[PDB]
Order: structure tokens, then C-alpha cells, then sequence
């Protein structure tokens, strides 16, 4: 019942990034009754940490790991590192919203004055890559001291904490969404008419309500008669639940597997847009030979494949697997899409690799 | 005083406390403390060296008629985005290339006061991985990403065509360049795997003999630059593409970031559990 | 255009010359082996090898013994499935003698009691330890489903659960209590068409000298024993079986063949061979009731006779196999328990078991004395041959045979043979050249544009296994490289509105309970499209990659 | 989740609907006929009801739900059909009925060791007898006699789940009175 918010480490490695979120579960468990996850009083939280900068573009481009707020860990020893700019590019590259500094091994500092100066610099750093260095937290602290058992030093964890559930918002519901489901079916019944059947993405539809169905072919409306399970009929459409629904005035032949019922003037059809995209290698299942500008795949959206050419950017020539590149794709029909949309790549049936949609184009 | 710390700092980029004990250690000397700090930066790279280095980049280059590729690995993949690095990889790179070194040695040992230096600002171990030449009448260098390079020397044709097959060897890891170039070895060793294979699938003495000398007839062309299809046109070989422009390739050399490293496994759920059983 | 109308065209060319040409295939290759011929239709199928001799040798022999034994053009004798009916009627009545013997036992005739009943009580507690005492409901339903052919009221045609949706299904008169709860639990209109306790028996070919006896359950009791069977296999992992994934007992076959330490035991009648009584003592009431339930009682046969079931159930039940599995599998972890051998060392797969050799003796005595006969010239605990879910192996190498099953008439069945020879006479792409001249010399029977087609291997039959480099018919649009290949031609059917849309309903109804991983999830299942085949052959270009 | 709390809940009510009767509703009524729905797709039809007493509008209503008795196809033969399980099974279970409350000395057979005691064939039924309560005297029973026919009393069942405890020295050590 409480909210999934993502994060993760990133930082230098002998910064103490791993003792660090080691002394945050530790901690956040002895206090409030291949990743670490753990729990604030309100809200559950999944770490993620990154072996690498293209490690993380993958993960993000794949889905799986979509970071709401990272946590940079720089050690007050040392002070920020020549390659910490990368990481706070790689920061605005991947596209974290927020992030929040935590100063490790603060007690071998000798100066106040000097720890003033290491937050100065980092702020410095953040304020360039255009992150807000002078409103963006940072907590002094040793994850050494944490682990220990000392209070004193748990209290800046926690004070950490309560910086990762306050700075960092709740993700958008579902239900705050505007209102879309998937066609993966369309029935004609007798004494009833026109049902379509999915699971309703995001926001609610409700009995009575004007809806546009967008997709391949022109979009078009019509007028919500009732929405279904198995065991009972609904008068709502909520957002999660699997069902099916009742359309009126228009015919089955009119609607197909892959168009969209959503909230009219929420979402549009496009043809032409630019993507992030990674692209499997061999053993992970995709093709052997790599591809040029002629390629001419299928893409998955939600439901079903569109065939499309692709246009690579200037500087690149040829693909090879196993790596991500943005591209510009460009569909030989229109599919309804927002930005931030994820799409599979497809050969005949079979993955080789999957994108996200950076910025639609007309 | 604080002030002088941050100018120490600024100068060198060295650690916080570490200028803090190299000034004090200095008696407020600039020079000294930036002296000490140079003599202590060995041993502070001799403590990192058991790390083992996974990334890195892939620098190539070419003077006329002679070219120069080179591996330098670092043990991240945001240090080798770093313009330090990148810097450094291009120094040595370009004093490889100006200088004719064909050693790997000689310039690793030539930059090591250097690296040591880099290594004790960036924190990380890094060294010269590795270092070759070709030399043909037309030659092409294909850099696709920094995680892999390749250096492609071939008489006539043109600077495209040599691209193009640059990219091919790149895509293709070809052993060889024609399957009459082949090493003794390397059949003899392919010969006897796939042989070991057809008896151990049940099969005599003359039919097994039989069947490999009709696959290692396959098998160098596999590995064969000429035998390979053509990336860019997968329709015909490479060598049909070579006897199309009218052309023969001298040699090629290609290199890929974290070959035999074999890269050592981490887990970070693991490690913090590790750290949560203490 | 003409280009793939050329495909379509010899694909739907009829090659017929005289003779049988699946016994000149066999006969020619046989010859090219330098071995015996069949000089009669009759020595297809009474071939029986030797094991011993050299791998080689072996495997070209044990081919013989099996290529052509499946072949059912044979114009040799009368043979029928009433052979198939006399077999069913003698395992019903031998189920009757052992339902009644593990009833009330008569203590002296043979079977070795002690060992027996502790083997009883043993496995009757680990099953309990496993399943439990009643089987969830919740379990059930999200298992339920309707899938597979005919039922007892629509045909092999209307069998696609659309239709089971659509047109009421029979029920047994106990489970009729599951499908009023079920209509029940929806505003739509639940029907069953008759309730009777009779399902329907016939015989799926099987071998040219006898045939399958399968059984054809009423729909909604299909419906829920998929569901009871579902949680059976669901519950089976924790034994380490794993029923999606038939590969373990293969290995382990190989495993067998050169250690010679683990059995295999092979069980035919197994099916019908599972009494009554054995499940009402190996399993807990609670199982047991809703085993009794949506189980079919009573049967018919196409001779209009009935017959009440000694047996629980037989081939084409909903929990059948994983019964049989897990009744397997409890027995032999039992007998290894005894003999004080690691229970995990036994692996059961239907009724295909490997075990540790030193287990069979007192493993057979246990079988044949609760209703399983042993067949020594399928089970081997000693000779270098082991063979277990499809796969056969001699002294270590897979000497696993192929079949020609029907007489060949177009170009696509000789494909299929062609391409059976190519996988079997092959290591890794390379022709074994005694077989290769057979293989060229009956290519030729193929039309030219059929001939140099070539697909790579496991891409389906649709074409000859090759270099698919070196074909001409390979056409790359985009990056990706296509390919023709024969199609069965398929001509649309009207499908059932309703019913596929309560089937839909139904699927994701249960359907919340179920970096490579994770990118899976974006797509999504097929809807209901429903088609019959034409005897004619179509082309479809297919995408493919080398490796 | 909810759908396995309506399934099993109206499961249980069919299970406590008592006979081999089943639901229906009135579709349609006439003077000689009324047409009830049972659930399959042929509707029963019955003469009688009553003639004029309570009968009329008010007595029977389309929608209205009616209890419809087809024992036609119904068995409770296809279970006796079986004489194996149900002649002997069940007044077995009457003699164990017996034996508890009270317990009375009955005649059965160990046949060879489970675990921690031997397994004994009552009847039909089969049951387990704990080791320790083998004899008075605690002497090694791997020498002693197995398949023969002995006494023993039974200590607990579970009367649903099949577990069955009898004691060997229920007659023996209790013997003097």
C-alpha cells in the first residue's frame, strides 16, 4: 500500500558508496519497524548501483531500473574527483531529476572551513551541469561510524533519509494520469454492440464519458456504455484492473489491436520521432550482424508492431550489438505515443533490442 | 591556514587532507609539500596497482604510409571519459606515433613518472595496456566508440573502400587476412578439436578424417578476412568486393578494450550484506 | 511476384513414383551403411537389434529397428486398433485384480508385503508433506482453463476454448457442483449441455502394430482438473521436477550410458495402470475427493459399449500426467529412502523415471506390486543403452533415430525427411558421406527452386537445412535477411463472439497471479483467430540469422 | 481474489445445498406446463404445482427461484457401481467407529517397518503403530515376526484426513483386571 521509489549510489569507489547504503539499511531497520531495497516509515525504496556510465544508460534505455533520485557519495578525505564531473554528467544524461549529496569520513576533517570549502566545490560542480548545487542537500556523516552503532553518527543517516523522502517527490500515480488502455481485442456481441478488451494503463474511465480511440487509422470517438470483468459489470475503469469495454455507435471492423481508448486530446498519433535505444548482443539472445542506416525493423508499442526506417546520427555509421545509440525512427504508419514511452525492437518475432521514445517529432 | 590549502589543491588536485598533511609536513612550503606529494605519488600508485584495470579506450592514428594503434585501460568507465585521461592517451599516443615506438615497454616505462601523477589525482589505477604498428600504401583507422579501434593497411583501392573493410574487421574479428595465410597451429589445433568431437560422436578412423579436412576447409574461411561475407554487402565476400575494386590488404590490426582482462565479477547486494554482517 | 508464385507452384506439384518411396529412402541408406535391407514390409517393423558391438554399428542399427516402424501405409496385415482395445480391456481388467489386491491384500501369493506397505505409508506421507491436506481453491481456479481438442461435445474442430465458451459443456454428476459455483461467480450465462458420466474413448495412432488408446473428458471437467493438475505441477517443483522442461532427464540418460549408475524405467500402461485404490491410500481424502469429482467415472467407446474405470485416469485428463509424475515420483524417493540412497537422485517425467541402478530391483517389486509392470525391452538398468523423453543414447554418444510416419506425396513431407536425415547424419553442419549421397541422390525428386532453397536449422521444416549464405532465394530488405518457406495454407473461420470474449475475460481475469527480463514485459498475448487448413501449400518469406 | 472467496463461498453452499435437487428460474409458466432454467440449454417443464389453493399470480413468478429434481442421469450408483471401495471401506470405518471411545481389541497385521514404529493392514483400511508400543519388553523387533496376524487397540484417528495410531499393548499390558 505505500509508494516504489528508485535510487542509487554513484560516486568514487573507494568513496565508500557500498558502506554507505550498507549503513543506511542497517540503520533505517534498527530505527522504523541483484539490488538492495529497503523501507522509510511512508515510503519503500530499491537501490540500485552502477558499475558503470553506459552500464546505467542500458539500464535506463531497458527499463528497468528508472531512477527518481540518486544519492552522490564524495569523500570529505579526499573532496570531489576529476572524474566526478562524468558522474554528474552522467546524471543530467540519464535524465535523474534529483540528487543529493552525502559527505563521508567527515570526522578526519580537520577545519570546518574546509568541509565548507568541499561543499562549495560540489555545489560548484552541480550548479554547472545545471542541477540546483545551491538548494541541493548534502549531509555530513561516516557510514563507518554508522555501522558501529554509534547514535550520534546514525543520525546523520537518518537525517539522510529524511532528505531521500523529502527532496525527493512521489512518482505520479497511475490514477493522476489522464486516461489510457491498450486494444488488444474487439468484440462484436449480439444485444449489446462494440467491446474492446485490455488493461487500462493509466487513469480511470468511467460510464457516460466521451472517449477518442487513436491509432493506426484516423483517430476517432466514441461514448463510454459500460466497462466489464469476468465476474461482475463495473461502473469503473481504474487504472491496473484488466477489462473490457463497452463502446457505442461505433463497429468492430473499425477498431484494431494496437490503437489506444484514451481521454480525447490526451494523446496523439506520430509517425516521426527520436530515440535512445540499446541494441542486444549475440548472447543476449540478439542478431550477430550489425546494421546501418537502411534498417528497417519492427516496433513494439504496447501491443502490437509497426514497421519503420531508422536514421542514425551524424559522427555514427555503423550499429554493432551489444551497444545503445539514440537514433531518429520514423513509422510507415502512426501509433498513438507520449515521450518517456518504451518500445521494443523486433526481427520476425524476435528481440533484438528495445528503446525509449526522447522526443516526438511531426 | 585553510586558504593555503585550497591554493595547494587547486595547483596540484591532489586530496583534501592529503595537501593538509603534505603543507604541514611542509611548514607552509608550497614547493616542498608539491615535491614530497611528487615522491610519495609512486608509492600511492604502487598501493592501487593490485587493482585490476576493465575499461579504458583505444587510440589510433596514422602518418602517412605508417600508423600506430594502442590500448590504455582504466578500472572505470567514467575515467576514461575524463579529459585528463583522454589527454594522457593522446600524449602518449602521439610521442608513440612522432617517435616510431613499437615497444610497449619503452613508453610505458617512458610515462610512468607521469601515470603516477595521473593516477594519484584521479584515484584509480591505469596504465599502458598495449601498443602496435602496420604499414601499408593506403591505410584506414576505424574508431567505433572508444571501446574498440582497428588500424587497416591495404594496396590500392581507396580511402572509403579501406573504411569500409576497417568497419568489416572491426564487426568480423578476422584472424587472418587469406585462408592460404593461415597458421600451421591454429589448424592443427581446430583440426584435432573437431576430430575429438567426431569420435567422441561415435564415428571410425576414415570417415572422421573424412569429415574434419572437409570442415577446416570451412572453418579458415571463417576465420578468414577474405572468406568472411562483406558487412556492408552480406550478398558476396569480401575478397569478391576486393576483386571488384581491383585491391589486395596488406594487414590489419584490431583492438578491443578488456581482451584475456576477463573482467572480475562484483555483487553489490552481496558486498552489502557482507557489510551488514559486521 | 513470379518469384515467390514459382514456390507456390512446386510446393503444390505432386511427386509420386512407384514403390514406396519412405522404404526406398530407408532401404537405399541402409545399403549405404552396408547393412541388410527390408525385403518386406513385414521385416520394417520385426527388426530388433542387438546392444553391443561399436557405437557406429549400433546406432545404424537401432535406426533400422525404428525408422520405418512408425510408417501406417503399411498394406501389411490386418492389424487394426482393436489391438489397442484388447490391451485397454486387459489393463482395465489386471487394474481391476490389483485395485482389489491393494484393497484387501491375500498375503500369500508374491510381492514382498513389508517392503511394499512401507513404501505405502512412506510415500503417503511425503505426498502429504508436499501437496497438503486440501487443494486451494484459489490454486485451482487461477490453473482452471480451457484449451486442447474435442470434448465430448465439440468435435477436434470447435475445440479452441472460444467455442468452449460458447457452446455448453457436458459435466460429471459430482463436479456438477463446480460449475454452478462458477456460474455463480459471473454475470454471464453459464451452460452445461448434458450431465453424464461417460467420456468419450478413442485410439490416436500410435505404431503400425498398435496403436494409443486416448481418452476425450467433458469440457468443464477439463476445465477444473487442468486447474487441480496446474497446482500439482506448480507443487512438483519443490521435489525438483520440473514439468515445463524435459531436457534434465535427457542428460541424465547420457549421464547413464557411460557411468551406467542411473536407470532409466520406461512405463506404457502407465496411464492406464494407476488404480483406484493406490490414490485413495497414496493420497489424502482431501486430494482425493476432488480427484473423484471432476474425474470421468464411467466411459464409452466407439463400439457403443461402456466401461467403468478401474483406473483414476488416462491419457487426455487435465491432471493425469502430473498425477502419474507425482505418484512416480513418491514411490522411488520412498524406495531410494529405504535403501538409504539421496531422494534427489531419482527424476520422474510422466512416466519416464531415472533413478540409481542399485534402486530397481526393489523398485520393480514395489511397481509390480501395487499395479505397474516392469517391461525389461523398454527399461534398461544394465547394457550401455538408456533412453528417456525422446532421447537415446549408446555407451555415451545419442544414437536417437528419426521416423517416417506417413507415406510421402508432396514435396514438403520428403522435406521433413530429408531434413530428419540432415539432423541425424550431421555434427555441427557436416555430412556424414555415407548418408550424403542417399541425401543428394533423393533431392533430386525435389523441383529446382525446392531443391537450392535453404534455411538455417530449428527455423522449421519449411525448407532443406544448408548454408543459408549460398541462397539465392535470400532476399535482405532492411539489415534483416528474409526467406521463403512452405506454409500450410490456411483459409479463415468465423469464430464465436462471445465466447472469445469470455475466454479473453477469463484469461485476465487470473491473470494477476502468474535487463533481458524486464524489457519482456512490453508485449503482450495473441487474439482469437481461428483458421482451417487446405490441402494445398502456400509461401511466406520468414526473418532468419545464421547463428 | 475476491472471485476465490465467491467461488468457494457458493462452492460450500452448493456442497450444504442438500439432495441431488438444483437451481432454477421460472422462464415461463401456462396452464399445463412451466418452464424452468436450470442452468443447461434444456429448460425442465412440470405439470402439477398445486391446482387452486394458494395457487395463481402470487404462487409462482417469472424470476422467481424454483428447486428442479433430475435424478435421471444422477448417480448414486456410478458410486456403488464400484464394489471394490464401498462395501468393505465403510463399515470398516463403522468397526474403527467402535474402536475408539472405549477402545476395543481388533484383529490386524504389521507388515513391515515405517520410521519410527511398523505400519498394520486393518480391514481395508491401512494404520500406523508406533514402535515403543510394540511390547511390555523393550527386546530388539527386527528379529520379530512380520505378516502375522495380531490384536491391537486403537489409540487416535483423525476421522477425515486418514491417520490411524493403534497400540499392540492396549490388550496385553491392560490384560489383568
Amino acid at each position: 500500500t505505500k509508494p516504489h521509489v528508485n535510487v542509487g549510489t554513484i560516486g568514487h569507489v573507494d568513496h565508500g558508496k557500498t558502506t554507505l547504503t550498507a549503513a543506511i539499511t542497517t540503520v533505517l531497520a534498527k530505527t522504523y519497524g541483484s539490488h538492495v531495497e529497503y523501507d522509510t516509515p511512508t515510503r519503500h525504496y530499491a537501490h540500485v548501483d552502477c558499475p558503470g556510465h553506459a552500464d546505467y544508460v542500458k539500464n535506463m534505455i531497458t527499463g528497468a531500473a528508472q531512477m527518481d533520485g540518486a544519492i552522490l557519495v564524495v569523500a570529505a578525505t579526499d573532496g570531489p574527483m576529476p572524474q566526478t564531473r562524468e558522474h554528474i554528467l552522467l546524471g543530467r544524461q540519464v535524465g535523474v531529476p534529483y540528487i543529493i549529496v552525502f559527505l563521508n569520513k567527515c570526522d578526519m576533517v580537520d577545519d570546518e572551513e574546509l568541509l565548507e570549502l568541499v561543499e562549495m566545490e560540489v555545489r560548484e560542480l552541480l550548479s554547472q551541469y545545471d542541477f540546483p548545487g545551491d538548494d541541493t542537500p548534502i549531509v555530513r556523516g561516516s557510514a563507518l561510524k554508522a555501522l558501529e552503532g554509534d547514535a550520534e553518527w546514525e543520525a546523520k543517516i537518518l537525517e539522510l533519509a529524511g532528505f531521500l523522502d523529502s527532496y525527493i517527490p512521489e512518482p505520479e500515480r497511475a490514477i493522476d494520469k489522464p486516461f489510457l488502455l491498450p486494444i488488444e481485442d474487439v468484440f462484436s456481441i449480439s444485444g449489446r454492440g462494440t467491446v474492446v478488451t485490455g488493461r487500462v494503463e493509466r487513469g480511470i474511465i468511467k460510464v457516460g464519458e466521451e472517449v477518442e480511440i487513436v491509432g493506426i487509422k484516423e483517430t476517432q470517438k466514441s461514448t463510454c456504455t459500460g466497462v466489464e470483468m469476468f465476474r461482475k459489470l463495473l461502473d469503473e475503469g481504474r487504472a491496473g484492473e484488466n477489462v473490457g469495454v463497452l463502446l457505442r455507435g461505433i463497429k468492430r471492423e473499425e477498431i484494431e489491436r494496437g490503437q489506444v481508448l484514451a481521454k480525447p486530446g490526451t494523446i496523439k498519433p506520430h509517425t516521426k520521432f527520436e530515440s535512445e535505444v540499446y541494441i542486444l548482443s549475440k548472447d543476449e539472445g540478439g542478431r550477430h550482424t550489425p546494421f546501418f542506416k537502411g534498417y528497417r525493423p519492427q516496433f513494439y508499442f504496447r501491443t502490437t508492431d509497426v514497421t519503420g526506417t531508422i536514421e542514425l546520427p551524424e559522427g555514427v555509421e555503423m550499429v554493432m550489438p551489444g551497444d545503445n545509440i539514440k537514433m531518429v525512427v520514423t513509422l510507415i504508419h502512426p501509433i498513438a505515443m507520449d515521450d518517456g514511452l518504451r518500445f521494443a525492437i523486433r526481427e520476425g518475432g524476435r528481440t533484438v533490442g528495445a528503446g525509449v521514445v526522447a522526443k516526438v517529432l511531426g | 591556514t585553510a586558504s593555503l590549502v585550497k591554493e595547494l589543491r587547486e595547483r596540484t588536485g591532489a586530496g583534501m587532507m592529503d595537501c593538509k598533511k603534505a603543507l604541514t609536513e611542509a611548514n607552509g612550503d608550497i614547493e616542498l609539500a608539491i615535491e614530497n606529494m611528487r615522491k610519495s605519488g609512486a608509492i600511492k600508485a604502487a598501493k592501487k596497482a593490485g587493482n585490476v584495470a576493465a575499461d579504458g579506450v583505444i587510440k589510433t592514428k596514422i602518418d602517412g604510409n605508417y600508423g600506430i594503434i594502442l590500448e590504455v585501460n582504466c578500472q572505470t568507465d567514467f575515467v576514461a571519459k575524463d579529459a585528463g585521461f583522454q589527454a594522457f592517451a593522446d600524449k602518449v599516443l602521439d610521442a608513440a606515433v612522432a617517435g616510431k615506438i613499437t615497444d610497449v615497454e619503452v613508453l610505458k616505462a617512458q610515462f610512468e613518472e607521469e601515470r603516477v601523477a595521473l593516477v594519484a589525482k584521479i584515484g584509480e589505477n591505469i596504465n599502458i595496456r598495449r601498443v602496435a604498428a602496420l604499414e601499408g600504401d593506403v591505410l584506414g583507422s576505424y574508431q567505433h566508440g572508444a571501446r574498440i579501434g582497428v588500424l587497416v593497411a591495404a594496396k590500392g583501392a581507396d580511402e572509403e573502400l579501406v573504411k569500409h573493410i576497417a568497419m568489416h574487421v572491426a564487426a568480423s574479428k578476422p584472424e587472418f587476412i587469406k585462408p592460404e595465410d593461415v597458421s600451421a597451429e591454429v589448424v592443427e589445433k581446430e583440426y584435432q578439436v573437431q576430430l575429438d568431437i567426431a569420435m567422441q560422436s561415435g564415428k571410425p578412423k576414415e570417415i572422421a578424417e573424412k569429415m574434419v579436412e572437409g570442415r577446416m576447409k570451412k572453418f579458415t574461411g571463417e576465420v578468414s578476412l577474405t572468406g568472411q561475407p562483406f558487412v556492408m554487402e552480406p550478398s558476396k565476400t569480401v575478397g569478391q568486393l576486393l576483386k571488384e575494386h581491383n585491391a589486395e590488404v596488406t594487414g590489419f590490426i584490431r583492438f578491443e578494450v578488456g581482451e584475456g582482462i576477463e573482467k572480475v565479477e562484483t555483487d553489490f547486494a552481496a558486498e552489502v550484506a557482507a557489510m551488514s554482517k559486521q | 511476384n513470379s518469384l515467390s508464385a514459382q514456390l507456390r507452384r512446386a510446393a503444390n506439384t505432386r511427386i509420386e513414383v512407384e514403390g514406396n518411396l519412405a522404404l526406398s529412402i530407408a532401404n537405399d541408406l541402409l545399403l549405404a551403411y552396408g547393412q541388410s535391407p527390408f525385403n518386406s514390409e513385414a521385416e520394417c517393423i520385426s527388426f530388433s537389434p542387438r546392444f553391443d558391438g561399436t557405437p557406429d554399428d549400433f546406432r545404424i542399427n537401432y535406426l533400422k529397428a525404428e525408422i520405418m516402424s512408425k510408417y501406417d501405409d503399411f498394406s501389411l496385415g490386418i492389424d487394426t486398433e482393436a489391438v489397442a482395445w484388447e490391451k485397454f480391456l486387459a489393463a482395465e481388467a489386471e487394474c481391476a485384480l490389483t485395485n482389489a489386491r491393494l484393497y484387501r491384500p491375500d498375503y500369500s501369493e508374491d510381492f514382498n508385503f513389508s517392503l511394499g506397505e512401507s513404501c505405502i505409508h512412506m510415500a503417503r506421507r511425503k505426498i502429504a508433506k508436499l501437496i497438503g491436506d486440501v487443494p486451494s481453491v484459489e490454486g485451482m481456479l487461477r490453473h482452471c482453463r480451457f484449451s486442447g481438442g474435442a470434448t465430448t461435445t465439440n468435435n477436434r474442430s470447435y475445440g479452441h476454448p472460444s467455442f468452449k465458451f460458447a457452446l455448453p459443456q457436458a459435466c460429471t454428476p459430482r463436479a456438477l457442483k463446480y460449475v454452478l459455483a462458477l456460474r455463480a461467480s459471473t454475470h454471464f450465462d453459464i451452460r452445461i449441455s448434458d450431465i453424464s458420466p461417460f467420456n468419450k474413448a478413442v485410439t490416436v495412432p500410435k505404431n503400425s502394430k498398435t496403436d494409443r488408446c486416448i481418452a476425450i473428458e467433458p469440457g468443464w471437467n477439463m476445465f477444473f482438473q487442468l486447474g487441480i493438475g496446474g497446482i500439482l505441477r506448480d507443487r512438483l517443483r519443490c521435489w525438483g521436477i520440473d514439468l515445463n522442461d524435459q531436457t534434465i532427464n535427457q542428460r541424465r540418460a547420457h549421464e547413464g550410458s557411460v557411468t551406467n549408475n542411473l536407470a532409466t524405467v520406461d512405463l506404457s500402461a502407465a496411464s492406464d495402470s494407476i488404480s483406484l485404490a493406490l490414490c485413495e491410500l497414496l493420497l489424502p481424502p482431501g486430494w482425493f475427493e476432488v480427484l473423484m469429482d471432476l474425474r470421468s467415472p464411467k466411459g464409452r467407446l466407439p463400439d457403443g459399449s461402456v466401461v467403468t474405470y478401474e483406473k483414476i485416469s488416462s491419457m487426455g485428463n487435465g491432471y493425469t500426467f502430473e498425477l502419474e509424475s507425482l505418484i512416480f515420483a513418491s514411490l522411488a524417493r520412498s524406495v531410494c529412502e529405504i535403501l538409504d540412497l539421496d531422494s534427489s537422485e531419482v527424476t520422474v517425467y510422466g512416466d519416464d523415471i531415472i533413478l540409481p541402478s542399485c534402486a530397481v530391483p526393489a523398485l520393480r517389486e514395489v511397481f509390480k506390486y501395487v499395479g505397474f509392470t516392469t517391461n525389461t525391452k523398454k527399461t534398461f538398468s544394465e547394457g550401455p543403452f538408456r533412453e528417456s523423453c525422446g532421447k537415446h543414447y549408446y555407451s555415451g554418444v545419442d544414437v536417437t533415430p528419426f521416423y517416417i510416419r506417413h507415406r510421402i506425396v508432396s514435396p514438403a513431407d520428403l522435406i521433413l525427411v530429408l531434413n530428419n536425415l540432415y539432423r541425424w547424419a550431421t555434427i555441427d553442419g557436416v555430412w556424414d558421406p555415407r548418408a550424403h549421397s542417399v541425401y543428394l541422390k533423393y533431392r533430386k525428386l525435389l523441383p529446382k527452386q525446392l531443391q537450392r532453397n535453404t534455411i538455417p536449422d530449428g527455423y522449421g521444416d519449411g525448407a532443406l537445412v544448408g548454408s543459408v549464405l549460398i541462397n539465392p532465394f535470400a532476399k535482405n530488405r532492411g539489415w534483416i535477411r528474409y526467406v521463403p518457406v512452405i506454409t500450410d495454407h490456411t483459409r479463415d473461420r468465423e469464430r464465436a463472439e462471445l465466447g472469445s470474449y469470455l475466454y479473453d475475460l477469463f484469461s485476465r481475469c487470473l491473470s494477476e497471479s502468474n535487463l533481458f527480463a524486464i524489457d519482456q514485459l512490453i508485449c503482450r498475448s495473441n487474439p482469437t483467430k481461428i483458421s482451417r487448413s487446405t490441402g494445398k501449400f502456400d509461401i511466406q518469406y520468414i526473418a532468419c540469422s545464421s547463428r | 481474489e475476491s472471485f476465490a472467496q465467491l467461488f468457494e463461498e457458493s462452492l460450500k453452499e452448493i456442497e450444504t445445498r442438500p439432495g441431488s435437487i438444483v437451481r432454477g428460474v421460472v422462464v415461463a409458466i401456462d396452464k399445463d406446463v412451466v418452464l424452468v432454467d436450470a442452468g443447461l440449454k434444456s429448460e425442465s417443464a412440470i405439470p402439477a404445482e398445486q391446482f387452486k389453493n394458494a395457487q395463481g399470480e402470487l404462487e409462482i413468478q417469472v424470476g422467481d427461484e424454483v428447486d428442479v429434481a433430475l435424478d435421471a442421469v444422477e448417480d448414486g450408483f456410478g458410486e456403488t457401481l464400484l464394489s471394490r471401495e464401498k462395501a468393505k471401506r465403510h463399515e470398516a470405518w463403522i468397526t474403527l467407529e467402535k474402536a475408539y471411545e472405549d477402545a476395543e481389541t481388533v484383529t490386524g497385521v504389521i507388515n513391515g517397518k515405517v520410521k519410527g514404529g511398523f505400519t498394520v493392514e486393518l480391514n481395508g483400511i491401512r494404520a500406523f503403530l508406533p514402535g515403543s508400543l510394540v511390547d511390555v519388553r523393550p527386546v530388539r523387533d527386527t528379529l520379530h515376526l512380520e505378516g502375522k496376524e495380531l490384536e491391537f487397540k486403537v489409540i487416535k484417528l483423525d476421522q477425515k484426513r486418514n491417520n490411524v495410531v493403534v497400540s499392540r499393548r492396549a490388550v496385553i499390558e491392560s490384560e489383568n483386571s
